């Protein structure tokens, strides 16, 4: 399990 | 140094119908304490929002407030009918959060695992999620 984000980059 | 805290979210009237439940649902905000102004919430997609996760419920941690730099590790679990932690999933490292940034797991739990009554994860159509956050920021 590697985390994902609903958006690309920060941010 | 790390500050660790938690939030228990009970979702009532849980349904897998997007037209009744919404595509995305969000918890109330929480923080490490009344003096801690950094506010977080949880976000759930009752049905995964992409093809890859369509048979899953997707769960994310969202930074709601604007931080005065922030990094955090997180662990999500589902509390069963007996109250125990099951199906925990945790980040291998801390991730960078800014206001509006989320991190989590698009394939947190298989939908059919929740719909299987033996697991006792949807009693009275209530889903109970527990998040532990370690903010090193
Ligand atoms: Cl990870
Ligand atoms: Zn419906
Ligand atoms: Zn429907
Ligand atoms: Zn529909
Ligand atoms: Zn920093
Ligand atoms: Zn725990």
């Amino acid at each position: 399990a590697s985390a994902d984000s609903t958006t690309e980059g920060t941010p | 140094k790390v500050v660790k805290f938690s939030y228990m979210w009970t979702i009532n009237n849980f349904s897998f119908c997007r037209e009744e439940m919404g595509e995305v649902i969000k918890s109330s905000t929480f923080s490490s304490g009344a003096n801690d102004k950094l506010k977080w919430c949880l976000r759930v997609n009752p049905k995964g929002l992409d093809e890859e996760s369509k048979d899953y419920l997707s769960l994310y941690l969202l930074l709601v407030s604007c931080p005065k730099e922030v990094r955090a590790k997180f662990k999500f679990s589902i509390l069963n009918a007996k109250g125990e932690e099951t199906k925990a999933m945790e980040s291998q490292r801390a991730y960078r959060f800014v206001q509006g940034k989320d991190w989590g797991f698009k394939k947190f739990i298989r939908r059919d695992f929740l719909l299987d009554e033996a697991n006792g994860l949807l009693p009275d159509d209530k889903l109970t999620l527990f998040c532990e956050v370690s903010v090193v920021q």
